[PDB]
């Protein structure tokens, strides 16, 4: 399937059953479908605590590193992800999100000691 | 194998259809201040571009009112100037109205340009010229107004990446690493496009 | 904010001045019968003309034609086609038209005076060798297949009728009024591929080279006419 | 000034004598066949015209040049050879609504043809004409030129031969046209005739906003016309001869007749005119003091020292005479080889 166009991306696959989203770091292309085919399967996430309690996760960082350079795009979430990881910048939304969470709560302490 | 022709009459037929009736640059600009709808698309304005359309006119309808669309007179993108103090302008070369208009009120112009007083040895093609956020500076108030005047550290990650692989290499160097920036030309959203690049109904 | 308007000048002294030109409808026929006749219906059919203003034309001409209709969408018939022919006298004259629409040959006869018709309109003003066209029937639909939407070809105002000096190629030889015969005197269509030497010398045996020979038929006219724009002037100042 | 509005050579110079009738047939198969033409085919044709119908013929062919296949041309001799075609006939109403309705037209004469025409009118001695013509080159932005002492003297007698108190139209394209002569920085006339302008603009703007202010019309956007004004009369009061007539009166009128008692283009933080009204009163009221303290004779009319100015008028006449002769060297020098070109085409055939 040649698609016209479009350009390389990794992004996140879905899998697993309905109420137990697992999602797949992978090199795919702009017009596949969200679970169509891909390049290189590179990493997977799983978005539900385990027993310890933490969250899977795992990066293929030279493999990733060397689709970067070859040219491939980056999709919110996983670019969100890898600046939470480290290996990447932080995201300016994420900041904004922290930060207005951290008013609303300051907020609703604010009117709770009002209340009181 | 069988060959197919009736695709590439088509094919022909239509390409040249096309660019011999194609539909003119005024007719699919022009737009009806009670509705804000450009005809031949019935298709809405932004609701940041509603009142400049509402109120403002194009380029070429204010070029029409001094002869030759004033060749070097002075036209400045409204946006970059409410965007920023500083001034810029595009120094204008070729002009081509459509004829098929009645006001002549569009066309295709361009030339030299600048931003932020950094000008370009080549006369390219403006971006956006149907937009109604045009305004004309006249000659006085003209020089006075066209007067003008390191790193950052890499992520935690990737230098420990760095600072593991040097050590396995065997030397110290304890400096941090760092990238050069000032070579990054971050450019602002408003640097112009190619119109060449962008496409036309 | 007017719109434009065209015109169109011609002043060559020895090109433009192209004198008088008469109706083929006004004069009146070889047979017999009291002038009065003739010049009451032909005041009658002037005094019209000072409504109606026919825009001259011939044979072989391109006309479109408004007229007021009962049953039609908007009251009102539009119709462009080719003159065939011009038949008739007084009131009743009539001007064939033919035109090929949706793979049919359509063919109408308006009547010049009627006042069911509006306005009619010469898209092209020229003249063929033969005198009436009613073979293109038989002679190709592509030659009589017209453009309703052609735009009037606008002739200068003053000069001589072009004639367009050409051939028709036409379907085989089943025809319906056997136009090989010498008795017709048309030239348009081409022997050389409808038919074979044998055939047209066959077809030639019919001749008679005395018809026109003769001097006792002809009808001549100078008089006649001269009579008619005379009283079509008188009206005219009238 | 009959020698400067006569011009033999124009019309005794470089006739086509060609056919009227066959110019006009070519041009209606040109766009017939909607391909481009030069303007050499309106050229000849407007310098063979000799009829009133065949300067219509004329006008409604520049129509169909506007709606042709070019327009960017825009050659000021063919523009002039329509302009002396037109008004040595005496079109009056006609070069009226051309000038008026140039947009449909797209005519520009230069200096010394405006001069001319503007002369004729003098002429044959009609007010509204000139003040709507005025107007039209208030529109064209074209005043650095030996006519800016004409228009002076035109806006300087209308502006008091009017007589007309509450139009909007109007007293914006007054206020707005009584600026750009006075560019030139000449004297008393001069910056206190741009002074008035900018108390007229400034009312405009008081009564009915600054939309029209620029809407419809090419100026400046800063809503302070009247602190503009004080400015002008603070720096003319602080430095030459200034020659006042009561115009500043009307100034003072207005002033106190705004004191007395939706889109939002205005800034928040800045303040808004309505409520800048009490301090500009007070401040236009402080530099009229200083100035009578400080020329103020307020008798000298207006349009009587534009008489004075008919001497620099007529010493600048010449130069604008001998630029003209210029223009007309430049175009038969350029013009022939058009015409050999033209040939080439033949050539080539
Ligand atoms: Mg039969």
């Amino acid at each position: 399937k040649a698609y016209r166009g479009g350009h390389l991306t990794i992004r996140l696959a879905l899998g697993g059953c309905t109420n137990r989203p697992f999602y797949r770091i992978v090199a795919a292309h702009n017009k596949c479908p969200r679970d169509g085919r891909f390049v290189e399967q590179l990493g997977s996430y799983d978005p539900l605590p385990n027993s310890h309690g933490e969250k899977l996760v795992a990066l293929n960082l030279d493999r990733i590193r060397h689709w970067i350079g070859c040219g491939a795009h980056l999709s919110k979430p996983m670019e969100k992800l890898l600046g939470l990881a480290g290996f990447f910048p932080l995201h300016p939304m994420m900041i904004t999100n922290a930060e207005r969470l951290r008013r609303k709560r300051a907020r609703e302490v604010l009117l709770a000691s009002q209340k009181t | 194998v069988r060959p197919r022709l009736i695709a590439e009459l088509a094919r022909r037929v239509r390409a040249l259809r096309e660019q011999l009736n194609r539909p003119r640059d005024s007719q699919l600009y022009a737009v009806d201040y009670e509705t804000l709808t450009r005809p031949f698309s019935g298709r809405r304005l932004p609701v940041r571009a509603w009142a400049d359309v509402r109120r403002e006119s194009r380029l070429l309808q204010l070029l029409g009112r001094l002869p030759l669309f004033g060749l070097g007179r002075l036209v400045t993108r409204k946006s970059w100037l409410w965007q920023h103090d500083e001034p810029c302008y595009w120094r204008l070369t070729r002009v081509r109205p459509d004829y098929t208009a009645q006001n002549l009120d569009h066309g295709k112009a361009w030339g030299i340009l600048t931003f932020k007083g950094k000008t370009e040895s080549e006369a390219r093609e403006i971006e956006h010229v149907m937009y109604h956020d045009w305004r004309l500076v006249p000659k006085h108030e003209e020089e006075a107004f066209t007067a003008f005047t390191a790193s950052v550290p890499y992520p935690p990650l990737l230098r420990a990446m760095i600072i593991a692989e040097r050590q396995k290499n065997g030397d110290t160097s304890t400096e941090e690493p760092m990238l050069n920036v000032q070579r990054i030309r971050m450019e602002p959203w408003d640097y112009p496009a190619k119109q060449e690049d962008k496409g036309r109904a | 904010q007017p719109p434009p308007k065209p015109v169109i000048v011609d002043k060559h002294r020895p090109v433009e001045p192209e004198r008088r030109f008469l109706s083929p409808e006004f004069i009146p026929r070889r047979g017999r019968t009291d002038p009065l006749k003739f010049q009451i219906e032909r005041k009658d059919m002037l005094e019209r003309r000072k409504v109606l203003h026919i825009p001259e034309f011939y044979v072989g001409s391109i006309l479109r034609v408004t007229t007021a209709d009962p049953y039609a969408s908007g009251k009102i018939s539009q119709f462009l086609g080719i003159c065939i022919q011009r038949s008739g006298r007084g009131l009743g004259a009539t001007f064939i038209l033919r035109n090929v629409i949706e793979g049919q040959g359509v063919e109408i006869c308006f009547e010049l005076y009627n006042p069911r018709v509006q306005e009619i309109q010469v898209v092209k003003l020229e003249k063929r060798l033969d005198d009436s066209l009613l073979y293109l029937r038989d002679a190709l639909p592509e030659y009589s297949t017209f453009d309703v939407n052609m735009k009037p070809v606008v002739q200068e105002p003053n000069q001589k009728v072009p004639v367009n000096e050409l051939k028709v190629k036409m379907k085989p030889k089943p025809w319906s009024k056997r136009w090989e015969r010498p008795n017709f005197n048309i030239k348009g269509i081409r022997f050389d591929l409808c038919l074979t030497e044998q055939q047209m010398k066959e077809a030639q045996k019919w001749n008679q080279p005395w018809l026109e020979f003769d001097m006792m038929r002809e009808y001549d006219t100078s008089k006649i006419e001269a009579a008619i724009w005379k009283e079509i002037e008188a009206s005219k100042r009238s | 000034s009959s020698a400067y509005v006569d011009s033999h050579k124009w019309e005794a110079r470089e006739k086509e004598h060609y056919c009227l009738a066959d110019l006009a047939s070519l041009m209606d198969k040109t766009f017939e066949r909607k391909l481009p033409v030069s303007s050499l085919t309106i050229s000849r044709l407007i310098d063979n015209i000799s009829s009133r119908e065949e300067i219509d013929h004329a006008e409604y062919y520049l129509y169909k040049f506007r709606h042709s296949p070019n327009c960017w041309y825009l050659r000021n001799w063919t523009i002039h050879t329509w302009i002396r075609q037109c008004l040595k006939y005496d079109a009056q109403d006609k070069a009226l609504y051309t000038l008026v309705n140039k947009v449909q037209y797209g005519i520009f004469p230069d200096n010394f043809t405006f001069n001319l025409l503007m002369d004729s009118f003098i002429k044959k001695e009609n007010y509204k004409d000139a003040l709507s013509v005025v107007f039209e080159v208030m529109m064209q932005e074209a005043f650095e030129v030996p006519s800016t002492q004409l228009l002076s003297l035109y806006v300087l007698f209308h502006c008091l031969a009017k007589k007309t108190d509450f139009s909007w139209e109007e007293e914006r394209n007054f206020g707005a046209s009584l600026l750009l002569p006075g560019l030139k920085q000449k004297n008393s006339v001069g910056f206190s005739s741009q002074l008035y302008g900018y108390a007229l603009l400034g009312k405009v703007e008081l009564q009915q906003g600054l939309r029209a202010v620029y809407h419809n019309m090419p100026l400046i956007w800063k809503p302070g016309y009247l602190d503009r004004a004080l400015q002008v009369m603070e720096k003319v009061a602080a430095s030459p001869e200034d020659i006042k007539l009561c115009r500043e009166a009307l100034d003072v009128l207005g002033a106190v007749l705004k004191a007395l008692t939706k889109l939002v283009e205005q800034l928040d933080i800045e303040e808004t005119e309505q409520s800048k009204l009490p301090q500009y009163l007070e401040r236009f009221k402080a530099l009229h003091s200083k100035l009578q303290a400080l020329k103020i004779e307020s008798e000298g009319l207006l349009s009587l020292t534009t008489q004075l100015v008919k001497e620099k008028l007529s010493t600048c006449e010449a130069e604008d005479i001998a630029t003209y002769e210029q223009n007309l060297q430049q175009w038969h020098l350029d013009l022939v080889q058009l015409i050999q070109r033209e040939q080439q085409q033949r050539e080539q055939a």
